[PDB]
């Protein structure tokens, strides 16, 4: 292949302002629409039968480098495809020359390669402060995900192979990937961003869209039923939650997801249970169920986000459990403003509470219902204690 | 038919450089050098013609660790020659030393020779990508900004939810909180500001408009109650200043100096 | 105010783009020249 | 917003121009199918 | 490389009436600009990426050369030096056919060669009477820096790993040079010598120069305001204090010039 | 004084003449590529 001679410069972007906390910050390399650097030696003259081989091979590099979401040399990005854009949609355009077989092929594997790009893409935006930190830990996973799974997969299996075994192909690369699975930890992971993609553009257009409980308890309260842009810390849950419910039946895929939904949500646990065991509101990202107000200094007004609850608040028990866990947070945060204390001994109880080591655990069956009800005996002991001799 | 897919792949890419001497000059590009293949220009890598658009994508993502450390280590030598409060300073010798394991990890890496294409090195420098990006990020307004506002800001990161992020953000709170803790202690025990460039809650002020030049009445020293850190409680920071306070007063004024030492 | 970059990137990148283009067009007319000499007999 | 019109311009012209490269090199090679039959 | 014929007799100094009292009392080697020893062979014919880590190779002998003092084959004293005259300035200079990687790294080092250079002349210098006991204390630890810290680094590590230590390089060189802190230690001892030297030009320029409690008291006490040509005891033990203020931030550097100034 | 001064002016001499050594073998080797070249 000819050499072509265009100015190529790496180098760090100058205006970081748009650019997320993880965002790239190192330029894009030249497009071959704009800037090819090879006089690309056109396909059909190594499409007969005995170059069908030499074909595959320039068709396996050219995948082995779409898979990270460069472009080979036959298979290019779309016409539409603008690097300094990081909303810009993606495709892959492939060489019409290419034989029919390894089209089918480089297309099944585009996908992937698209797949890989939408999600680097969407952990750099997740990484900003905007989300809270159930979405940031996501990101994180689909970051650690990449890095240490499909990355290592590409790395050390295609690329491994391509450079190293005789009598590899295009079908060994499709079937290697379909092996490690990572195809469907990809799609799992791609069908999370898929259902929080499709959320973030509900709540973002139907913004036209706007309990005597409430009042039958002593509470200076108030329902905070604005639908955030972007769902945070339960509504997220949520979406975690069912996508368990969709995919019973395939044990691998639950397994995969049940992990995610344990580590995503750890900080959350860290928060509730902080929260029933101290009245603690360490929530920076205002993401919590529950928050107040004035952020003199005793006159406090708690909320409830309708937004990022855990349930529904609909039924009997529901709307219980909710002011139940309310309730448990504020008689402890009353005590702790009382005893002037930052955190309230362990041993101010006989009632000890045990933290929250797995959520779906804790979600799925009365567990929550029991939790709530062991923090609220706990704290209504140490709270008419504390009224009733100090 | 022992030929690999890459022996089938290379005829067509002759012309182009070979990856092992991409790799060898990239030893040296990682670490914000120059060299005959990769001319590190001021603040560009000035990618050569002989290099196709793909690995030219993979060496661009490979050298954003390169000028991120050319950047970063702009910043260190900047700002050790410059005045800058001990907090800052801190923030500078965790940048620095990020810099180094950052260096140290590159030279492994390369002189291992475990590293045998550009996507593997891709693979394994990227979580150092990362490090070097918030590092970046976190220290773009770091002469704009003083110690305490970078001890609120790095507050807010310690509860990021990934855990890189945290990480970085509480081993910068760390450090310049035992900084801070210094402050605090000079203040406590022996009535000092000495080199806090405003970045402490108590500030001496000698500011008198004839009323008191001599500090009759007065000890000048005022309590900015705006300055006072959110991990301070109010009544803690005035306790702090009415012991800094007692302390200069008693050595001062009452002249009780065994019993002040 | 920093959208003048992306301005500036596509100008450019329009501009080589139109080059590869206006080449690809006197290939073309080289192409058409080539056929006009030898198709004809 | 003015900013914003011209990048539009900007992207739609350049979406342009690639589609009629493209359709150029379809022609090209055209050229070429017709033109090696002869040179050969 | 070829040798080349040159007379090279090392013999004590003949006048040692301007020596310090620890100055040195031999004569210096050929300089490779007026007596080069070798042929050098041009870096040019071992450009090519395979020949790489030859030159690599060569320019790590003259880096570790250079450390203390002695030029290398491809790292020479510029035009200027002038061995015999103590008071030289001292700059080194590059091949410029070297691989410019290997330029930017070797003029790093070179930093590190001229400092060393530069402290082992200061240390010979104030060994004087005429710089009191606390400039001889500097000097005496600045001597001890050299020798058990500088020079120990050196070869246990850096010469050591150029004799047995596959996959050394410049890069790795300076890391080692970084990492057991004596860029930053020799750095510190550096700044320090400049101030001081800064000082010592001042109080030879600032010759336009020129309390009542002395006369409330019964006191035959008078000031000597006299301003002397170097500073000493407390003009030094300022000058360390004002350093540890300077490093505040830096516990290592700290702890370095505490202990620096516990010692002096 | 004067032995200062012959020792101020020699110095001068010997740092023109180390530069203008250097200009001179840099004119040689451009001479001894050529001719390499031209003996090959």
């Amino acid at each position: 292949m000819e050499i072509k001679e265009v100015d190529d410069r790496a180098e760090l972007l100058r205006y970081t302002n748009n650019i997320p906390l993880l965002g790239k910050l190192v330029n894009h390399q030249p497009l071959w629409s704009t800037n090819p650097k090879l006089k690309s030696f056109s396909l059909e003259k190594i499409s007969a039968p005995d170059q069908r081989r030499v074909q595959e091979a320039l068709v396996v590099k050219d995948l082995l480098n779409v898979l990270i979401g460069l472009e080979g040399t036959y298979i290019r990005y779309f016409n539409d495809y603008e690097p300094s854009d990081p909303e810009t949609p993606i495709e892959f355009k492939i060489a019409k020359k290419m034989d029919p077989s390894f089209k089918t092929f480089s297309r099944r594997i585009v996908r992937y390669g698209k797949q890989y790009m939408i999600l680097t893409r969407a952990y750099e935006k997740w990484s900003d402060t905007s989300f809270g930190m159930v979405l940031q830990r996501f990101a994180y996973e689909i970051r650690r995900f990449l890095e240490d799974v499909y990355l290592k997969t590409l790395v050390e299996r295609l690329e491994r192979d391509f450079n190293k075994v005789p009598n590899f192909s295009i079908r060994e690369l499709e079937q290697i990937i379909n092996e490690t699975e990572v195809n469907k930890q990809m799609e799992l992971l791609y069908n999370i961003y898929e259902e929080i993609f499709r959320e973030i553009e509900e709540r973002r257009t139907n913004q036209s869209s706007q309990n005597e409980s409430s009042l039958h308890l002593r509470l200076m309260v108030a329902f905070d039923t604005t639908v955030y842009p972007v769902p945070k810390g339960g509504a997220i849950l949520k979406i975690f939650q069912q996508k368990i419910l969709e995919n019973l039946g395939d044990r691998s895929s639950v397994m995969f997801l049940k992990k995610l939904l344990n580590n995503i949500s750890q900080d959350y646990c860290t928060m509730l249970y902080e929260w029933l065991t101290q009245g603690i509101l360490n929530d920076p990202y205002q993401e919590f169920m529950t928050y107040d107000d004035l952020e003199r200094a005793w006159d406090t007004q708690y909320f409830i986000r309708k937004d990022v609850l855990l349930r529904d608040c609909d039924s009997e028990e529901d709307k219980n459990l909710l002011f139940k866990m309310l309730r448990t947070g504020i008689l402890l945060k009353v005590v702790r403003a009382s005893l002037q204390i930052p955190t309230i001994p362990s041993n101010s109880s006989d009632i000890t509470i045990q933290e929250i080591n797995d959520f779906a655990d804790l979600m799925e069956g009365s567990n929550l219902e029991l939790y709530v009800d062991k923090c609220y005996s706990r704290a209504n002991e140490i709270f008419l204690k504390l009224f009733f001799q100090g | 038919s022992s030929v690999t897919l890459r022996q089938l792949s290379n005829p067509y890419y002759v012309n182009t450089i070979p990856e092992e001497d991409i790799l060898k000059y990239v030893s040296y590009t990682l670490l914000a050098t120059t060299s005959a293949l990769f001319p590190f220009d001021h603040e560009q890598i000035q990618i050569p013609s002989k290099i196709p658009n793909f690995e030219s994508g993979l060496l661009h993502l490979i050298f954003e660790a390169g000028l991120l450390y050319q950047s970063l280590g702009y910043k260190v030598e900047k700002f050790r020659m410059l005045n800058i409060s001990p907090m800052k300073k801190a923030l500078i010798i965790e940048i620095s030393e990020e810099l180094q394991n950052y260096t140290a990890f590159v030279n492994n890496l390369v002189s291992s020779g475990t590293v045998v294409s550009l996507k593997s090195l891709y693979r394994e420098i990227y979580e150092n990508i990362i490090r070097l990006r918030i590092y970046c990020r976190f220290t773009e307004h770091l002469e704009e900004l003083s110690g305490d506002t970078f001890l609120i800001e790095l507050n807010i990161f310690k509860s990021h939810g990934d855990l890189t992020i945290r990480k970085i953000a509480t081993n910068l709170f760390n450090s310049m909180i035992s900084l801070y803790y210094e402050y605090l202690m000079n203040w406590l025990t022996k009535g000092l500001l000495r080199a806090t460039y405003g970045e402490f809650f108590i500030a001496e002020n000698t500011d008198t408009n004839g009323t008191d030049d001599d500090f009759i009445y007065h000890i000048p020293i005022e309590f900015n109650q705006e300055r006072v850190p959110a991990f301070i409680p109010k009544e803690l920071a005035y306790k702090i200043f009415m012991i800094g306070k007692s302390y200069i007063f008693l050595e001062k004024y009452c002249k009780e100096v065994q019993w002040t030492n | 105010k920093s959208l003048k970059h992306e301005i500036k990137e596509l100008r450019k990148e329009k501009n080589d783009t139109l080059n590869n283009y206006d080449t690809l067009e006197e290939e073309t007319d080289d192409l058409k020249n080539r056929l006009q000499a030898l198709e004809k007999e």
